[PDB]
């Protein structure tokens, strides 16, 4: 039924450009939103940025300068998280996930029902 | 630093009634819905809690939470061996506009 | 003779519709790309003659206001249908006295009932709202109408 | 044996209320010292049961919410009487698509009827209004509510 | 019936106190506001300021510093309006009118439907 | 220097229409409700109409008034002779905080 399924693991170098993919099967793509959290290795979770898969509408965190894209392509079904100038911090366990709700007005409300299993970033030497 | 601060641990005996807290700031929680999620170890994140006192249709009726004032609280009746894992609360924050996470807090059964 | 059936409304008639397990929507074409709280399985009330029937069982290609055919708007390709009401709509949660407000809260325009119908045994009901001031959903709605004028 | 009598109401009752020549107060104690719109000669209708009277010929006193006597509130000497409603009202000029938000138009907590009563045959019926976004009047104002919980 | 009665003439100097007064009677004295308009001799009409009869609330006109009390006794049914330091700039005719409305807030309606005869100030010397 | 602008005179033939013009700045007409008097030679104002449209119970059907866009219209059809009196329009500012009056019209039938 429902399911998000995203890429394999990947190692880097101190600046680059990491791409993960996330891949939903079982309902709608554009019917629901899609979330991008990162999770360090002992740490909490911290949010990355949301998608709107119907309108391509984006927000972002701005603890990140620039560094962060999030891209979709309804056709496939898929979602792109894309980062920039990576340092020994990007590493991390990056999760994407289906949104429910998504207002950022101040009654906001908004959680995430399916999870992907996540893919871990590394930026070593 | 956190905005959500939770208690790092909690515990409860087997069968007893643990309960979790989640701190606002009066932009987090104050005005906002809150979600709770539960983390088990190398896993992904599940949904717990939604609107404050929502649960998903998989969740048993162990866990309730309600949110009050400034503050949210999360709770279990019944602590099953099988609930080891740390419980994150989830709100919007106005000033710095993000989807702030809580700290995270570990029960474990002893 | 029996009473006039549901798929007949006239101007000033109250419509009370209940949207079971309601959910979020951050944009609707019908309300110009604004915020709505629909339902997989509203059902519709009017409340003068006492008939009711689910929406998803209703043929709104032959629903009348005033005699004629409802008004049609098709955008992104789907078919949506409006249902005038004078004011704007009361929604509240089910059975409780939390109250939600629409979109055009603050104005004086008016607001209408929109139901997307495919023809056969589905259709969703859609109703303006601000914000997730009720949460994301699902979420029981209760709603309150008085037909309105009947569009040009 | 008749109907319902317009004095009894039940919670989820449908209430319909015109309020000809209704003008405007800056602040009224009913309503936290909030403006409201107001009629001499206001009507009341109970939509579902279509029973109905003019306000000023109901002995406010003996009007009955599920079963109870109305919630009392005495403000400046004056004798007030609360029908709670379940959401906000929606109020709208007579005939026509324009129409009123009340004063916390912004917020989620309902609203409700209130009656000013002089033992005899005078009554004001109040609705809650944020300016005179209607005008200044006199002005037909047509409401619609649906009655809510018995008030504790 | 509805009825508004304004002092009588008044002849002043540079620098004064005029105090000029309105009783209306024939309806209920808190149920409506109070407003003071002043007219030059070749001018229109310059809204100074209203009371509220039920709250003693009231606004005033911008265009004086400070130089200007208006003053409700609901036991007499009058208001009172207070000029000061006047120059001859005050020669105006000044009414008193019933209120009808008096919202400030931006879908703003307020009339005048029962007027006084005015009261005449003079500044000589 | 009046914030809403009104023509100083106009005129027509006894039993002729005239409109009286009251310009704006968007914002005093545009959001607000806007009232109009008239004042005869060494007398009181008069209520003519108020909320943009509306008549009180003593004035005839001649007048008649509206309000589109920046600007509000005042007409009277029928100019009989004894309508020899100035008129204002009157309204909120926002921006300078008043109930600003119109210049003034003053209607001679001749």
């Amino acid at each position: 039924q429902v399911q998000i399924v995203q890429s394999g693991a990947e190692v880097k170098k101190p600046g680059a450009s990491v791409k993960v993919s996330c891949t939903a099967s079982g309902y709608t793509f554009t019917r629901y939103g899609l979330v991008w959290v990162r999770q360090a290795p002992g740490q909490g979770l911290e949010w990355m940025g949301s998608i709107n898969t119907g309108n391509a509408n984006t927000i972002y965190s701005e603890k990140f300068q620039g560094r962060v894209s999030i891209t979709r392509d309804t056709s496939a079904s898929t979602t792109y998280m894309e980062l920039r100038s990576l340092r020994y911090e990007d590493t991390a366990v990056y999760f994407c996930a289906r949104e429910r709700g998504g207002s950022v007005v101040e009654p906001a409300a908004h959680y995430m029902d399916v999870w992907g299993n996540g893919t871990t970033v590394s930026v070593t030497s | 630093q956190s905005v959500l601060t939770q208690p790092p641990s909690v515990s409860a005996a087997p069968g007893q009634k643990v309960t979790i807290s989640c701190s606002g700031h009066s932009s987090n929680i104050a005005n906002n819905y809150v979600a709770w999620y539960q983390q088990l170890p190398g896993t992904a994140p599940k949904l717990l809690i939604y609107d404050n006192d929502k649960r998903p249709s998989g969740i048993p009726d162990r866990f309730s939470a309600s949110k009050s004032g400034t503050s949210a609280t999360l709770g279990i009746t019944g602590l099953q061996t099988g609930d080891e894992a740390h419980y994150y609360c989830e709100t919007w924050d106005s000033s710095l506009s993000l989807w702030v996470f809580g700290g995270g807090t570990m029960v474990t059964v002893l | 003779a029996p009473a006039r059936p549901i798929t007949n409304w006239r101007s000033g008639d109250v419509v009370w519709v209940t949207l079971p397990s309601a959910e979020y929507a951050q944009s609707q074409s019908a309300m110009g790309s604004h915020p709505a709280y629909w339902s997989e399985e509203a059902t519709i009330i009017n409340v003068a003659t006492g008939q009711r029937a689910a929406v998803s069982s209703i043929k709104w290609d032959q629903v009348t206001l005033n005699g004629k055919a409802l008004h049609k708007e098709t955008h992104s390709g789907l078919v949506y249908y409006q249902l005038p009401l004078m004011g704007k709509i009361n929604f509240w949660q089910q059975g409780t006295t939390k109250a939600g407000y629409t979109y055009n809260y603050n104005t004086t325009d008016s607001d209408s009932l929109w139901v997307w119908w495919d023809g056969g045994s589905k259709a969703y009901l859609y109703i303006s709202t601000y914000t997730t001031m009720l949460g994301a959903g699902p979420v029981n709605i209760t709603g309150l109408g008085a037909v309105g004028p009947n569009p040009v």
